[PDB]
């Protein structure tokens, strides 16, 4: 299938096992910004669901299917590849919705639907929006969508902005300098210090932060889920040209995302920006190997290239330079192995 | 906590 | 290979990937109780290494091989299956021990050593001793051991004792009762209540505790690595009969382990008991879904049964009953997915 | 007959038996807030008593009739159905007030008075105001009241507000969880946990609490005793709409009451609010079996329905929902079997 | 029937309403001495139950029937008159004992049993053994017992002993002296002080105490349930002659009780004595109206006469004298209305 | 104490 | 608490 | 700061 050719089976097994746990469902459900905004987006756009046919891609416990039923949907096909599908079926039975919600266990790329649907709903967003590569399954599901059907969420915006965080940067060497000692119990570890530094810098930092570390207004990359194709997510090139609002040392780029539910009645936004209440997506920061000095008015230009890999994530390549001085930096990061710094 |  | 036949490939990939990270090596090396005791056991039994052939199973960065070299070993074969083997070779060269430590990359069940060894050293202990199933690889390596050869560690003692900890029980119990809400955002979750409780209490709790919570003297199960065969660890049955020294609710069984290095000069112990300084193994507690009420002087009897699984861990079965009242508690736990509670 | 048609004989027997004890009379009389406020309301409104004809409904030991005499009443008919009427007549004689206070034993619904009265005094308030159903006898006694006569107390205000109290909730939850044991002395009680939770949470909790637990400004329901008909109290519907001032878990609704003595000189208030000094009425809290999560700014709306029963109390039904999420809670409580938690 | 002829219907409705609550069952079940001793008595005498027909009088939740089922009983008929019978048969079905435990709702005096039984089990003991008058129902149940059948418990011993408690005695007048004041809010209450004293002295005191207050060895009144007739409990004359072991003021008599389960294998005792751990029966104390001075070596003789009444309790008449001085006192108490002084 |  |  |  399209999923199998895209995914190492060892990665897929560990991925769907992770989502088989009720504790993981609970963690996402207790995110009030997340769950509450999805409910409002669906209920306040009730005409997009009243007497409609709905597909729920990756329904988990089925909470979005229940919101679609609260909004008056006639039939909801809830597809889930993890063992959580068994628990969703129990909830559909116990909530007396067997006539209106049909749980289909399996991958959306491999299951069969009895009919085309009017609207697709899903939560395909990972870290930095794209992590987990679930957006491809979401777009793949458009093969079940009627010609003028809708999608909830409809569009996604990824934001990038340069930041300064001297303490976060120096922290990488503090940790790596453990190896810079000539007699650890009699052993000289110093030859591995450089490898330790490289390892820490390859890790994106999943964390929240104060918005005053940002040094320029964000740049935005938009995906229209109604138009985008699966293949458009294999290689995501995000050029940027920041006009620096503040002078200082740029230590990397910060990432966040917003999705929009564009309904017939209204548009509802779900935002993970650092100016908004914290969600379980937090924000993501990728450090530069070498910081770049920039003064206010300067321009920091470069490219963030996301290359999809078969571990359901992306290799991140960031290149940046201060145009006025020519000093440049780069970094290669593995979005699959982030550092969860928040406490 | 956070997703993944 | 013996390893491949007993391990799922998705789990083994995940496992050796985890141990390829220098940050993980640092975390273990910074445990001074662990590292200092290993060096003590090796240097103080230097006649066990002076001019001997040594096998180091799962050498990681190679620190135990360096200790064996400090003790005067003539040649040390350092086997490591993760990508850490290449970092170990870097340290061997930078420490000018290429004439004495030979890194052999691969799984110890699949490599070939050029000669038999006088002594095997390793750190095969996981959580609750048995997690990671590395003891089987350690015993498997005895095919390379000469008749009167030695093993470091030589024996392993698993201790178990009943504990009372109302706060811990209520923490896990409260988490599971999220799934009691009859109207989570207007959705009835209560049908999944029982499944949630089963999942949460399947998680062993890894952290430390004050010995005041122990309700009886520990029962100990001993594995003699010199005599045990690899297949002995497929099914581990630990019967127990506790003489309750205090009255109260028995919320589960606490586990820890000690290992002894039975050298020719002296025996050195490495202990993870709660009466001893904390190590990175901490201690492990298996909670009962429903605690047992016991009176001082009662006997708590039963069996702890560990069935080795294909995820390099064990399915744990704990059945316990208060003999004086017939009150019984049967529990299943998945050692591979624990709750790391320490902060 | 009006009384006997609405009360089961058995309950009426134990009710008037309870009030026949001098110990109980002392317990109410020692409440200085209660007794002092009544004397203040009567003495400071002496013009409502000077040379007036008074009826004291449920006079107990007669204290309120002595207050009316101190304020100058010409004649006081003190009616009391319990055996305490014998003791009241003893006090009337010993205090040399036989020319002013006439004890009439029996139920106010069954006795005969020689004349109409200018003012009625009584203490008809029970827990949550309405318990004991004595307000109906108080209103029934208006058949003896001259056209523009007064009533002391004149009006009654019931206040209700949502509260957070995890400790109280867990206290009752843990009690009910005794019936979750699968091996109590070898017996599985778990099938009865549902019935246990129902039984335990039907009990209103009578005690006092700090005002910090209230999550919204109280809603008030007013009964004007000058206008109300005794049948108005058979079915009391209290709709409510709370504007949540704090985020958190709503564990139930708290209740208290104030009564006003609206005399010709001044209005005197007797308050049982948690902001006021404690009285022997304390406060009343109805717990939800499952708390509702609410955010500050949300609206908690529903209906509190009190239906009178033949045990001189009320069946309480509380339906509440968080409007923003559709989260709903329905509860049934037995006001005559409360949990007296004060200690 | 026998029950209704001897019981006021109003007393009977409250009685069986009280035992219909799961919280009341829990209180008795949580009494470890009570529940644990009943279990041991039954299980340690397995030959009295194995393959036998058993009658459980007033089974409540059914715990004793499950113990009898644990002991190998062939068939158990569990009779219960309160609404707890519905909960008992829920447990019978839940423990897969529908084939061996038959729940018969109703009074043992009015239900029909199919077949005679080998042994009757029950917990008919109330305060000072006889309160609640359930021993008569227990004895009435012998109409279903096989000629040489057995009864569990087999015999009951009520113990009486003189005590000294100056503070308990003076405490009655301290409480009554509330009424001895000439201007309680302007009212002379003093004429009711004597009535208040009389009221307090009619109440037995249910609480525990230090055994150092007991002034002589107890005298014991024994009921053999295998021999006693129901009519033997209508008028229970307990003569006593205490050989005083201590000199001092005797303020009244303390009461407690033991029952014995006389099985074929062994005899097990359940004791509520103040020398034993506290049970939910506590102990009972009845004050004399005036204390008696006695020296060690004196004899304190008299009679405790228990007269059954229609409220499922006893009127207690105590007369006592110090033989060597002629000093005498007495009291008349209502066991239906005890004072619960414990905390 | 209280009123019941 | 106590029995009754 | 634990093993695995
Ligand atoms: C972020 C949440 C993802 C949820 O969707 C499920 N899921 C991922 N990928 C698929 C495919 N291809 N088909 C069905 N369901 C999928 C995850 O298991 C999780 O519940
Ligand atoms: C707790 C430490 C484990 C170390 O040993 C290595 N390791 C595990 N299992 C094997 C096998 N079968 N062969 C070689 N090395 C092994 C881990 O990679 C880790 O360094
Ligand atoms: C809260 C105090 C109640 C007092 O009033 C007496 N009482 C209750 N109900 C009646 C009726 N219907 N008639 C006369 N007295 C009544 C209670 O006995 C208590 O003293
Ligand atoms: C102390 C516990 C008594 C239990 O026995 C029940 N009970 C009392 N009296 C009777 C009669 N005559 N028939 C059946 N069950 C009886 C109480 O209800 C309580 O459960």
């Amino acid at each position: 299938s399209v999923f199998s050719e895209r995914t190492e089976e060892s990665s897929a097994v560990q991925y769907f096992q992770f989502y088989g746990y009720l504790s993981q469902q609970q963690n996402m459900m207790q995110d009030y910004v997340r769950t509450g905004t999805y409910q409002r987006a669906i209920l306040q756009n009730h005409t997009d669901f009243k007497d409609k046919i709905v597909l729920d891609v990756g329904c988990g416990s089925g909470i979005l299917s229940f919101f679609a039923a609260q909004a008056g949907a006639r039939k909801i096909y809830a597809v889930e590849a993890s063992t959580m599908a068994q628990h969703a079926e129990v909830l559909v039975k116990s909530n007396n919705l067997t006539d209106r919600i049909v749980v289909i266990p399996g991958k959306v790329e491999e299951v069969s639907l009895p009919e085309q649907v009017d609207i697709i709903i899903s939560e395909p967003m990972g870290y930095m929006l794209f992590n987990e590569r679930m957006l491809e399954s979401y777009l793949h599901a458009k093969k079940y969508l009627k010609p003028s059907g809708n999608m909830f969420p409809t569009i996604g915006d990824v934001h990038l902005a340069p930041f300064t965080d001297e303490q976060l940067y120096m922290e990488q060497f503090t940790k790596a300098n453990f190896w810079y000692q000539p007699s650890f119990h009699g052993v000289d570890l110093s030859a591995l210090r450089g490898a330790a530094v490289d390892e820490y810098f390859r890790q994106p930092v999943v964390d929240t932060f104060d918005i005053r570390i940002l040094m320029a207004k964000s740049v935005k990359y938009t995906v229209n889920f109604l138009e985008a194709k699966e293949g458009d997510l294999h290689r995501i090139e995000i050029p940027f040209k920041f006009h620096m609002l503040h002078s200082g040392l740029v230590h990397g780029l910060a990432f966040w995302f917003d999705v929009a539910f564009i309904g017939s009645i209204m548009t509802v936004w779900l935002s993970t920006a650092p100016t908004e209440p914290l969600t379980h997506w937090y924000q993501v920061r990728c450090l530069f190997q070498s910081p770049l000095f920039a003064k206010a008015g300067d321009t920091l230009s470069g490219t963030c290239l996301l290359i999809a890999n078969k571990r359901q994530s992306y290799d991140i390549s960031i290149v940046a330079q201060v145009d006025q001085t020519g000093s440049k930096s780069s970094n290669l990061l593995d979005l699959k192995n982030p550092f969860f710094r928040y406490t | 906590a956070a997703r993944k």
